[PDB]
């Protein structure tokens, strides 16, 4: 609704609460974007650092293209090495290492919401002017019953804040676009007072939900148990580090349904308007929590969390993916000319420098097409196409809330359906802790069989597919000489983020920016809402 | 002020070490930020962007009272140190800028000390670490996330008490003080002679010494055997060899990370 008459460009550098470096640069007729830039400004190597090397240190170097999406290159390197050597992990490798990804999606999705999405829809001053009775009466209606919603709990929330506030050293609230009031931020008082009291306790539930991570991945940011052919953390297989998996789990599940969906739907119904802004049509899932991850096959088939590209967005048709169909552009990207249209097995990484807003060559992300389009990956797209394919868990909870939101199902292609995709699937993977673990926790018990043996090729190639939690990420090796010749990784946020193709073809990113309405220039929150739906990651993208 | 201002710098990073700090307990991240210092500049939560970023950046080093500089991830040096920008300014040119007036620099992450994993072989960017870049000393918490427990620790006692005692390499001495080697609890297995040669051998499932799998706790000095990660671990516990990711260049001086040599 609210809507400026602003005609020019803004450009959004840095976009804070992301991951990384992005300069955003839209042109804005009338209060409407018309189009749109993504632009990624750092760049550091890695596929060009790892060439040469052992291929049993690539998921070392590869973990730190980023240190949110944590293990999952490590992840997506041992299931590509594995690949290449031929080596088909234990039953007890595979539930360890699809358990592990799971907890990360659960940190990852809850910080993302609060402390880096939050913001845009909150209005942390207007926290100050609630009544905590008034507010603990609506968390009371709208939430699960709570000891941390009551009016003692949300007084204090409000007493440390406005402490905070009125000592001056506003910190990281400096210059917020909601300082003053902003047209764009609906909330009443009550829901921004709950909602931020949730983003307090959720610094501290992120840190017990890397803690559980830790027990079977032996530490957090950084996993280090994974081993070509399966992984090395015997103990992890044991009763106690279960059980205490099992229960740090437990406590973080609370939150996410007491808290973080009734606040996700709470935001939602506010800001309806937001479920027809920043669509897309295709969408990409390799899929992820496979039952045979055997191989990348066996993976895309097998995998709870299914696989599919669902084109325009015709949800009746979820093709199957074929990976000799995935390549990247180098058009509009900061590389040398010449590279577009590689297939990741034949990636080439040459960095060419232009300068800033070219328009020609304005990131250092590659653009990643399937058979010729921009396929739009993570949470939405797992969503879609797991629903498509009448997957139980996912039709039960995103039917609750199209219902509960009494919007269609056609509502979800936006921000606002990108937005709730990302909580529907923490809900689903909340759901599904307690069984998998207790496979695990069986399986150790009677065999503790964790890394197979496996023979170091001369010549080879594989592939690692995973589904982080951002969306599509695949490690493609070329072993030569028993050394890596060549290794590319397309990662998620390189689909949603990256420029345009050699078609001079937007990316999901750009695409989803063009009619996004701006109601202040001056503080184009509007922009931001749009492009941290994506949960952008730009080490994750450009590596 | 009436709490310090901390001003946070990203370079060519992860975000691995921010995401450490707030891992840390004792104080919790929102304690530490709301009643101890005044972190007035990090891009990864703070709620303005944009031009508002770049305005909070200018106030807090323009401040009426100084700041202290947090620098994660190196400097991406190639072409003018145009690989790596922030509101079209070069990385190198900001970080210079910072560390000019700021009442101290602490280097979080083995990136922003040694130039880390981008300062690798090739080294395409030619990233460097903030010392050899700007030429000063630093106080270096280095790893690959360091332990919140050392950057808090650095942080506060920086704030209170002043600089610590620093080794040759820069890392405070409180907590790179003693080889991972010399407090890992499979030491009586590295003298017994007791290694695990494989990670499907019985050895391995008994937890026998992984320096046959290339372990480098022992030319590694960090506190993670004693302090361990998340309250819960650290990777020789999860029966996998020591990186030596508290070390300088560890990425081409650790290199083959499952061998001795
Ligand atoms: S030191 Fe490591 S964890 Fe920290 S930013 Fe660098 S690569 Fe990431
Ligand atoms: S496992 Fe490593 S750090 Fe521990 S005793 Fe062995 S060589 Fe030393
Ligand atoms: S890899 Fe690093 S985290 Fe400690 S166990 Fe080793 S110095
Ligand atoms: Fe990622
Ligand atoms: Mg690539
Ligand atoms: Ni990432």
């Amino acid at each position: 609704t609210p809507q400026s008459t602003f005609t020019g460009p803004i450009v959004v550098d840095p976009i804070t609460r992301i991951e990384g470096h992005l300069r955003i640069m839209v042109e804005v007729e009338n209060g409407k974007v018309k189009d749109a830039w993504s632009s990624s400004q750092l760049f550091r190597g890695l596929e060009i650092i790892l060439k040469g090397r052992d291929p049993r240190d690539a998921q070392h170097f590869t973990q730190r293209a980023c240190g949110v999406c944590t293990y999952v290159h490590a992840l997506a390197s041992s299931r590509c090495v594995d690949d290449a050597v031929k080596v088909s992990i234990p039953a007890n490798a595979r539930m360890m290492r699809n358990l592990v990804m799971a907890s990360q999606y659960l940190h990852d999705h809850l910080v993302h919401f609060y402390h880096l999405h939050a913001l845009d829809w909150v209005d942390v001053t207007a926290a100050l002017k609630a009544d905590p009775n008034k507010a603990a009466k609506l968390a009371a209606s709208i939430d699960t019953a709570r000891t941390g919603n009551s009016e003692k709990a949300l007084k204090a929330v409000q007493d440390k804040l406005k402490a905070f506030v009125e000592s001056g050293q506003l910190g990281i609230f400096t210059n917020a676009y909601f300082l003053g009031g902003h047209k764009a931020y609906y909330l009443p008082p009550e829901v921004n007072l709950i909602a931020t009291a949730h983003y307090l306790e959720a610094l501290h539930m992120q840190v017990k939900a890397a803690s559980a991570m830790a027990i079977l991945g032996g530490k957090n940011p950084h996993t280090q148990f994974t081993v070509v052919g399966g992984c090395s953390n015997y103990q992890g297989l044991t009763k106690d580090p279960l059980a205490n998996y099992l229960a740090l789990s437990k406590e973080v599940c609370q939150f996410v349904n007491e808290c973080y969906i009734p606040d996700l739907l709470a935001v939602a119904g506010f800001y309806k308007d937001w479920g027809g802004i920043g669509g897309t049509s295709n969408y990409l899932a390799f899929g992820e929590f496979a039952t045979d991850d055997s191989s990348p096959e066996k993976h895309l088939a097998t995998s709870q969390f299914p696989s599919g590209v669902i084109t325009g967005r015709d949800l009746g048709k979820v093709d199957n993916v074929d990976l000799g169909a995935i390549y990247e552009d180098v058009k509009y990207s900061w590389y040398a000319p010449g590279g577009d249209g590689k297939h990741p097995y034949d990636g080439v990484t040459d960095p060419k420098y232009t300068k800033l807003d070219d328009k020609d060559h304005y990131s250092w992300m590659k653009a990643p097409r399937y058979k010729g389009k921009a396929m739009e990956v993570g949470p939405l797209a797992r969503t879609f196409i797991a629903y498509a394919k009448g997957q139980p868990d996912f039709k039960k909870v995103v039917d609750m809330v199209l219902g509960k939101l009494s919007v269609p199902a056609t509502a979800l292609h936006s921000t606002l359906g990108r937005t709730a995709a990302r909580g529907i699937e923490t809900a689903i993977v909340c759901a599904n802790m307690e069984k998998w673990i207790k496979e695990m926790a069986d399986s150790g018990a009677k065999d503790n069989t964790l890394c197979a043996k496996w023979e170091m090729p001369e010549e080879s190639k594989g592939v690692g597919l995973a589904d982080a939690p951002r969306g599509s990420l695949s490690h493609w090796i070329r072993i030569k000489g028993k050394k890596i010749d060549n290794f590319q990784l397309v990662v998620p946020s390189t689909w949603n983020l990256g420029p345009r193709g050699p078609q001079g073809d937007k990316s999901p990113v750009e695409e989803a920016l063009i009619g996004t309405p701006i109601a202040d220039p001056k503080r184009p929150v509007e922009i931001l809402r749009t492009v941290h739906a994506f949960d952008p990651c730009i080490a994750c993208g450009v590596h | 002020k009436h709490r310090p201002s901390v001003v946070w710098l990203h370079n060519a990073e992860c975000t691995g070490c921010t995401e450490a700090a707030i891992r840390t307990i004792k104080p919790y991240i929102d304690a530490l930020i709301l009643d101890t210092i005044s972190l007035d500049y990090q891009e990864t939560i703070m709620a303005a962007a944009g031009e508002t970023s770049e305005a909070a950046l200018h106030e807090a080093l323009e401040g009426k009272d100084g700041y202290y500089l947090v620098v994660e991830g190196g400097l991406p040096t190639i072409d003018g140190g145009q690989w790596g920008m922030v509101a079209g300014h070069p990385m190198i040119e900001t970080c210079k800028k910072a560390a000019a007036k700021a009442k101290g620099i602490i280097c979080i992450g083995t990136c922003s000390p040694y130039g880390g994993v981008q300062k690798a072989k090739p080294n395409p960017s030619q990233a460097k670490g903030v010392s050899e870049a700007l030429g000063v000393k630093t106080i270096n918490i280095p790893g690959c996330p360091p332990n919140p427990i050392n950057f808090v620790g650095a942080v506060v006692h920086v704030l209170t008490k002043g600089i610590p005692d620093l080794d040759e390499n820069g890392r405070p001495k409180l907590f790179y003080g003693e080889l991972v080697h010399d407090n890992c609890p499979r030491l009586p297995h590295f003298e017994a002679s007791e290694f695990a040669p494989s990670f499907d051998s019985e050895e391995a499932k008994k937890g026998f010494c992984l320096y046959e799998l290339g372990c480098k706790g022992p030319v590694t000095y960090n506190n993670c055997p004693k302090v361990l990660f998340n309250q819960v671990n650290w990777p020789v516990q999860a029966g996998h060899p020591c990186l030596g990711c508290s070390e300088p260049d560890f990425w081409d001086t650790m290199t083959p990370f499952y061998e001795q040599g």
